[PDB]
RNA sequence: AGGAAGUA
RNA sequence: UAAGCGCAAGUCAUCAGCUUGCGUUGAUUACGUCCCUGCCCUUUGUACACACCGCCCGUCGCUACUACCGAU
C-alpha cells in the first residue's frame, strides 16, 4: 500500500452527502494532472494537501 | 442526483451509440435481417436519437446548477460528453448550450485535456462540428441584420 | 449611539410631556369646532379665548385627522409598527436548569424570529448593550423556582416599556414538532387602555403580517384572554375542515401570566418610572382589574 | 393654515414642516402647527448654533468659551474641525459633537479624572 | 372653485421646495439613451389579436390546436394563478 | 356556411395525418390556410431538426425553399408577423432566423417593401435578431479556448 | 467671447459655473457645450477599462469624463442635494452610486439610463456604498441611522439590514474576491462580514480612533484602515491580525488655511487621510486626506 | 322540477 | 458558550427545602450541508437592464351554451 499525496482545488458544493461528509476535487501532487475526486470527512477548504491510500475508488452518493 | 442524471443519460446513450455503430458496420456489411435491440427506455419516448435524448435531459437541469451537477462529472465519463458535444454541434441542437457546457468542461479539466491526447483527435471532431455551426448560423443571422437595414431604409 | 438613544429617551419624554401640556386645550379646542359644527351653545370662556381661535385656525387639522384616524400616536411603537419583523431574543436567570432550558425552548419555539442566547455569565447592562447593539427588537427574559418557571420580563429596544409578569399553571411539551408560520394573534378582554397597553407590547412582539389573506391563509393560532388581570395564553395548531368547522389541537406550553409590573425605560432602568404594578397591601387593591 | 383642512396638500405638507423643523431642532414637539406660528424664532435659530449647543452639553461653561475654543479649533461635529461660530448643530448631530483629536483640552479633562495615556 | 384650491396648491407647493432647500443648506446636509427590444415590442395579450393566445414563452399557439387536455391544463393553470392572487 | 364548416373539419382531418406523414410541403402551406400556427412553429423546427440537411439548400427540404419563393403576399407578410413573433424567443430563434434568412434570400427588397404596421414588424425582427446575433459572436470568440486548447 | 481667425467659431465662457462653449454661428449649433463641476468633488472612479473617470460631486450630477480629449462624455442628473459614492462592478457596464437624496442609483452605462433606484424604508441619506464584483449584492451605508443596508440587483429588493456597530459606519468596501464585506465605523472598529455562506458572521477588528477609510488589496489577503489619529494600518483578512502599519500624522500637514489663528503643524484636522486605495500590483498605496500633500506609501517595507 | 353527458 | 468556584442580596408577583445578581478560571468540537428528520416558500404579481429561463401537473367544484334518459 504506497501512500500518494494529493491536493485540492474545487470543493464540490450541491453534490455531498450523508452528513459532514465533503466531496471534493483533487489534483495529484507527484503527477500533477492526474485529478479524481475524493470523499473527506472533516473540515477541508482549497488548497488542503489530503493524503489517501489506494487510488482505484470512483464512488459517491 | 442531476450529475447522476446526466452521468446514467450519458451512459444509456453510449450503449445507444455502441448498438447503432454496430448495427451500422452490419448494414455496411448486408442488408440482412440484423435487430438493433434499442433500450427499454428509449423506445417508451419513441425510437428517439440519444442526441435528443441527453439533450432534453440536458434541459432538464436549471442553469444555476448546471455548474454543479456538470462540475461533479468525472474524469471517466468527460469522454463521452465530448462525444455528445461531438454530435450536438454536429446536427446543432442548442449551440449555446453545447458551448456554454463545453467550456465549462473544457476551461476546468484543461491539464487533463492537454496532457491527453485521444480527446485531443475529439477535441479537434467537436472543433470542426462547433466552428461550423457557429460560423454557419453566424453567418445567416449577419445576412438578416443587413436584409432588414436594406428593407427598413428602403421604407 | 450612548448619546443617540439617551437624547431619544430625553427628548421622547420630553414631548409625552408637552402632551400632558397640551390636554386642556386639546379638549377645549374640541369643544370649539364640534360646538362650530353642530349647535350654538358655547361656553363663553372658549369663546373668549382670543389664543385659541388663531391657535384653533392653526391646528384644526391635525384634530380632524385624529377623529378620521389618520394620524399614528407617538409611542416606543408606531415608529416601526407593523414594517419592521421585531428580533426577539429569549433569555433565562444566570444558571438555568434542564427544565428552564427546556422552556427556553419551547418559548422561542412560540415565536417565529426568536433568537435564543446561552445565558453563561452575561452582566446584565451587556444584556442591554447587546441588544442595543445588534437591534433585537425585544428581549423576553426568564426566571424560575425549581425549573419550572416562575416568571418572564418582557424589555425591548431603545427605551421600550418593560413589563414584568409571574408565571402559573404551567405544563410543558409532553410526550410525541411544531411549524413556525407566522402566528395568529387574539386577545380578549383587554378593556381598558392599561389592557390596550400590554396587548400593544405583545402585539408588537411577533412578526408583522401582509394585509390580504392573513384570515384564511395560516394554520398557528396563539391566544391571549384575561381573567381577573391575570392573562392566558395558550398554543394551538388548526385545520379548517370545513367552512364552518375547525379542529385545533393543543400544539405547545399552556400557559397562564400574572402581570405585576408596566416600566417605561428598560430592564436596566430600575430607576425609570412605572406606570403600573400591583397594589397589593393598599386595603381596595384586590377588588379591581385594571386600574 | 389657510387652506380648508381637509386638505391633503396641508395634510402632508404639515407632517413635512414639523418633522423637517423638529428633527432640524428648532421646534420641539412635532405635532402644533401653532408652534410654528408663534415657536419659530430667530432666538431658537441662534439657541441651535455651535457654541450654545456645546454650552448647553457643557462642553464649556459659557457661550464666550465654547465661541472661544472653537475659533481655536478644539472642537469637531463628526469627524471634522468645525471652526465656525455660526454653524448651525442639527438634532442627530448633537451626538457627534465633541473635541479634537490631539485637544490640550482633552488632555486637561483626562488628566483632571485622573485617567490619561500618553498613547 | 378648484381652479383656486389647486392654484394654491402648486403655490404652496413652491413654497416648500425653496424653504426646504433652504433648510437642508442650513443644516448642512444632515436632513433626511435607446430602448430595449421588450420595450419596443414583447408579444402579449394586447399584442395578439387572435382566436390564438400568446404564451409565457412568448410564442402564439392556438386554442383550435389545442385539444382537451392542454385547454384544461390551462384553466388549472390560470386557476393556480387565481389561487396564488 | 355549413359545407365551410365541413370543408374545415375535412382539411384539419387531411393535416393531422399529414404531420403524422413524413411530408412538410403541404402542411407548411395548409397551415398557412388553417391559420392555426404553433405547429406552423412545429412544422419549420421539424424540418430543420431533420436528420437529411441536403442540397445547398436555404431551409432544408428541398420544396420548402421555393414553396417560400412561391408565398403570396399577405401570407408572407402574416409570416413576417409570426416571424417578429418567434424572433423574441431565444429558444426557436434559431428555428425562425434560418426560414427567416430563406425569406430573405428569396424575395427582393421591393415584394418586402410592397404593401398590404410595417415599419415596426421588420423594426422588431431588426432589434431581436441583433441581440441574438451579439450572443452568438461573444460564442464564436469564446471557441477560440478550444482552438488554444489543441496547441 | 473670443472669435475664431476664420469668423466660423465662437467661444463663450461663462464663469459663474464651469460652461465653456464654442458655436457655429451659421450651422447653429453647439460643436462644444461643457461643464465642470460647481461644488466639491466627493468620489471618482475608473472603468476596469481604465479609459475614463466618473466623478460625483455636491453639485447633484454625476458625470463620466473621457481620459483623452479632456471632456466629459456623460452627465447623469437624476440625483438631488449631491452625491456622495460612485462605484462599479467587474463589469464595467453598470455604474452603482449612492446620494444623499436618500438613494443608490444603478445605472446602465451602454442604455445611458438606469436599470433601478434603491432606497431604505425609512428616509435616509447614504455616505457610502460597496457593491459586490458579481454585482448582484449592494451595501450601502449612512449617518443617519447606523445600521448597514444590503440590497439585491437581481430582484431589487433589501436583501438585509446589518447590524454591529455603535457608531455611523463610514467606509464600506466588498473584496474583489466578492466573500467579505468589510465595515469601518464611529464606533472606533472596523468588520468583516461574512455573508454569503450559510453563517452571515461577524469579526471585529477593535481599533484606536475613528475609522476614515478602507480599502482592499487587490489580492484579498489584506486590508488597510485609515483611522482619524492619521495612522494607516494593515490587516490580515484570512486570520484576523494586523500585520502592519503607519503612523502618517507628519507625513500630511497642509498646514493654515486662513480662519486659522493656530499654527500650520498644530491644526488636527489636516493631519488624518480621508481616502486610501491600493495600486494595482498591490505595493503602494495612496492616502490623502483634507490637505495639501498626497501621499504614497509602499506595503512590505 | 330531477338523472346522467359534452364542449367553452 | 459548556464546565468549575466562591461572594453578596432578598426589592408589593415568585423565591429561603431557595431565588436572583456579581465577579474569578475557562476548553474540546462543529461553524459545512440539506443526504436523514422536518419546517417555511416558490410555478401570480411588486420598476427597467446588459444576462438568463421558456408555456409545471392531477382530482373535483361554480357558471355558460348544446343535446339527451324517465315520471307530470
Amino acid at each position: 500500500a504506497p501512500v500518494k499525496f494529493v491536493k485540492v482545488t474545487r470543493v464540490l458544493g450541491r453534490t455531498g452527502s450523508r452528513g459532514g461528509v465533503t466531496q471534493v476535487r483533487v489534483e495529484f501532487m507527484d503527477d500533477t494532472t492526474r485529478s479524481i475526486i475524493r470523499n473527506v470527512k472533516g473540515p477541508v477548504r482549497e488548497n488542503d494537501i489530503l493524503v489517501l491510500l489506494e487510488s482505484e475508488r470512483e464512488a459517491r452518493r | 442526483m442531476a450529475g447522476e442524471r446526466i452521468a446514467e443519460a450519458l451512459e444509456l446513450g453510449m450503449t445507444d451509440l455502441n448498438t447503432i455503430r454496430e448495427w451500422e458496420e452490419a448494414r455496411q456489411i448486408n442488408p440482412n435481417i440484423a435487430p438493433p435491440q434499442r433500450n427499454p427506455i428509449f423506445v417508451a419516448l419513441g425510437n428517439i436519437p440519444a442526441e435528443t435524448y441527453v439533450l432534453n435531459t440536458l434541459q432538464k437541469i436549471k442553469p444555476a446548477s448546471l455548474h454543479d451537477a456538470l462540475l461533479v462529472l468525472p474524469f471517466s465519463t468527460i469522454p463521452s460528453l465530448l462525444t455528445f458535444l461531438n454530435l450536438f454541434a454536429q446536427r446543432e441542437l442548442n449551440v449555446p448550450l453545447t458551448c456554454r457546457i463545453l467550456f465549462f468542461v473544457l476551461k476546468t479539466h484543461h491539464k487533463q485535456i492537454v496532457a491527453s491526447r485521444t480527446m485531443r483527435a475529439t477535441l479537434e471532431k467537436v472543433r470542426a462540428n462547433l466552428r461550423a455551426a457557429l460560423r454557419r448560423q453566424k453567418d445567416e443571422m449577419g445576412f438578416n441584420i443587413a436584409a432588414l437595414k436594406v428593407v427598413s431604409m428602403q421604407l | 449611539m450612548l448619546r443617540k438613544q439617551a437624547r431619544q429617551r430625553r427628548d421622547y419624554l420630553y414631548r409625552r410631556a408637552l402632551l400632558l401640556r397640551d390636554a386642556e386645550i386639546a379638549e377645549k379646542r374640541a369643544k370649539l369646532r364640534a360646538a362650530l359644527a353642530s349647535g350654538k351653545p358655547l361656553d363663553p370662556k372658549i369663546a373668549n379665548d382670543k389664543e385659541l381661535r388663531k391657535d384653533f385656525d392653526y391646528d384644526v387639522s391635525r384634530d380632524i385627522a385624529k377623529e378620521q384616524g389618520e394620524i399614528d400616536i407617538d409611542d416606543e411603537y408606531s415608529e416601526l409598527s407593523g414594517i419592521v419583523d421585531p428580533r426577539v431574543l429569549v433569555t433565562t436567570s444566570r444558571d438555568p436548569s434542564s427544565r428552564l432550558m427546556a422552556f427556553s425552548k419551547e418559548i422561542r419555539l412560540m415565536f417565529p424570529t426568536a433568537i435564543r442566547l446561552n445565558r453563561g455569565n452575561l452582566i446584565l447592562p451587556d444584556l442591554v448593550m447587546s441588544a442595543q447593539r445588534e437591534r433585537l427588537s425585544d428581549i423576553i427574559l426568564l426566571h424560575e423556582h425549581r425549573g419550572t418557571p416562575t416568571a418572564i420580563t418582557i424589555s425591548h429596544f431603545p427605551h421600550g416599556p418593560t413589563l414584568m409578569a409571574s408565571l402559573h399553571n404551567v405544563v410543558l411539551r409532553a410526550d410525541i414538532t411544531v411549524s413556525e408560520s407566522y402566528p395568529h394573534l387574539i386577545f380578549e378582554g383587554f378593556r381598558t387602555p392599561l389592557g390596550q397597553r400590554v396587548v400593544k407590547i405583545l402585539k408588537h412582539l411577533f412578526p408583522p403580517r401582509d394585509p390580504t389573506n392573513n384570515a384564511k391563509s395560516g394554520n398557528r393560532v396563539i391566544t391571549f384572554v384575561n381573567q381577573d388581570d391575570c392573562i392566558e395564553v395558550r398554543h394551538h395548531v388548526y385545520v379548517r375542515t370545513n367552512y364552518n368547522s375547525v379542529e385545533l389541537s393543543e400544539v405547545g406550553p399552556r400557559f397562564t401570566m400574572r402581570p405585576f409590573s408596566i416600566t417605561m425605560g428598560t430592564l436596566e432602568n430600575k430607576d425609570a418610572d412605572v406606570e403600573w404594578h400591583l397594589s397589593q397591601y393598599t386595603r381596595t387593591g384586590r377588588k379591581k382589574n385594571y386600574f | 393654515s389657510l387652506l380648508p383642512p381637509d386638505n391633503e396638500v396641508r395634510r402632508k405638507h404639515e407632517t413635512l414642516l414639523l418633522d423637517k423643523l423638529y428633527d432640524m431642532g428648532i421646534l420641539s414637539t412635532k405635532a402644533k402647527l401653532s408652534a410654528v406660528e408663534h415657536n419659530v424664532t430667530v432666538s431658537a435659530f441662534a439657541r441651535r448654533r455651535l457654541p450654545v449647543v456645546m454650552t448647553r452639553l457643557r462642553m464649556a461653561e459659557t457661550v464666550q468659551a465654547a465661541t472661544k475654543l472653537i475659533e481655536q479649533g478644539h472642537v469637531r461635529v463628526g469627524v471634522e474641525e468645525v471652526r465656525d461660530p455660526a454653524f448651525l448643530v442639527t438634532r442627530n448631530m448633537e451626538d457627534f459633537v465633541t473635541w479634537t483629536v490631539g485637544s490640550k483640552i482633552k488632555q486637561n479633562i483626562m488628566k483632571y479624572r485622573d485617567k490619561l495615556d500618553d498613547f | 372653485a378648484d381652479e383656486k384650491l389647486r392654484r394654491d396648491e402648486e403655490e404652496i407647493k413652491r413654497m416648500w421646495k425653496e424653504i426646504s432647500a433652504k433648510l437642508d443648506a442650513l443644516s448642512s446636509w444632515h436632513y433626511k439613451s435607446m430602448i430595449a427590444p421588450q420595450e419596443v415590442y414583447a408579444p402579449s395579450k394586447d399584442t395578439a389579436e387572435k382566436g390564438e393566445v400568446v404564451t409565457k414563452a412568448g410564442i402564439p399557439i392556438a386554442k383550435q390546436e389545442m385539444s382537451r387536455e392542454e385547454k384544461l391544463r390551462r384553466r388549472r393553470r390560470e386557476k393556480e394563478r387565481i389561487r396564488k392572487a | 356556411a355549413a359545407q365551410a364548416a365541413l370543408k374545415l373539419v375535412e382539411q384539419e382531418q387531411t393535416l393531422e395525418n399529414y404531420i403524422h406523414a413524413g411530408a412538410y410541403r403541404d402542411a407548411i402551406v395548409l397551415a398557412l390556410q388553417l391559420n392555426h400556427p404553433g405547429r406552423l412553429l412545429n412544422l419549420f423546427t421539424n424540418v430543420v431538426t431533420t436528420r437529411n440537411p441536403d442540397p445547398d439548400s436555404l431551409t432544408g427540404l428541398k420544396a420548402v425553399d421555393d414553396v417560400l419563393a412561391k408565398l403570396s403576399d399577405e401570407q408572407i407578410f402574416q409570416l413576417l408577423l409570426r416571424l417578429r413573433d418567434w424572433n423574441t424567443n431565444a429558444r426557436t430563434a434559431p428555428v425562425a432566423q434560418r426560414v427567416l434568412w430563406a425569406l430573405f434570400k428569396s424575395h427582393p427588397a421591393n415584394k418586402l417593401s410592397s404593401l398590404s404596421s410595417l415599419n415596426e414588424v421588420l423594426d422588431a425582427i431588426k432589434v431581436y435578431t441583433e441581440r441574438h446575433y451579439k450572443r452568438i459572436e461573444e460564442l464564436v470568440d469564446e471557441s477560440y479556448l478550444v482552438e488554444y486548447t489543441l496547441r | 467671447v473670443t472669435i475664431n481667425k476664420s469668423g466660423e467659431w465662437l467661444a463663450f465662457g461663462a464663469s459663474k459655473l464651469g460652461q465653456l462653449l464654442v458655436w457655429e454661428w451659421q450651422s447653429e449649433s453647439y460643436i462644444l457645450k461643457q461643464q465642470g463641476h460647481f461644488d466639491a468633488m466627493n468620489s471618482l472612479v475608473y472603468s476596469p477599462d481604465g479609459q475614463r473617470i466618473v466623478t460625483a460631486a455636491d453639485d447633484g450630477k454625476i458625470k463620466v469624463w473621457d481620459v483623452e480629449s479632456g471632456f466629459c462624455i456623460v452627465t447623469f442628473t437624476e440625483h438631488t442635494s449631491g452625491v456622495t459614492a460612485c462605484e462599479f462592478a467587474k463589469k464595467g457596464s453598470v455604474l452603482f452610486t449612492a446620494s444623499l437624496d436618500g438613494s443608490v442609483r444603478a445605472w446602465d452605462l451602454i442604455r445611458y439610463r438606469n436599470f433601478r433606484t434603491f432606497t431604505a424604508p425609512e428616509r435616509l441619506s447614504f455616505t457610502c456604498m460597496a457593491v459586490d464584483p458579481s454585482g448582484e449584492v449592494i451595501a450601502a451605508g449612512s449617518i443617519d441611522s447606523f445600521d448597514i443596508h444590503i440590497w439585491s440587483v437581481q430582484t431589487g429588493q433589501l436583501l438585509d439590514r446589518l447590524s454591529g456597530h455603535e457608531g455611523p459606519v463610514s467606509s464600506l468596501a466588498f473584496a474583489p474576491d466578492g466573500s467579505v464585506l468589510v465595515s469601518g465605523s464611529w464606533d472606533r472598529t472596523a468588520r468583516i462580514w461574512s455573508i454569503f455562506s450559510r453563517t452571515q458572521t461577524s469579526e471585529p477588528l477593535q481599533l484606536q480612533s475613528d475609522v476614515l477609510d478602507v480599502a482592499f488589496r487587490p489580492d484579498s489577503k489584506q486590508i488597510a484602515i485609515s483611522t482619524l489619529d492619521g495612522q494607516l494600518t494593515f490587516w490580515s483578512v484570512s486570520e484576523a491580525q494586523q500585520v502592519s502599519g503607519v503612523d502618517g500624522r507628519r507625513d500630511v500637514s497642509g498646514g493654515r488655511r486662513i480662519t486659522d489663528r493656530r499654527t500650520a503643524a498644530n491644526v488636527a484636522g489636516t493631519k488624518n487621510f480621508n481616502t486610501i486605495r491600493y495600486s494595482m500590483d498591490g505595493t503602494c498605496l495612496l492616502a490623502g486626506g483634507n490637505s495639501k500633500y498626497i501621499c504614497l506609501y509602499s506595503t512590505t517595507t
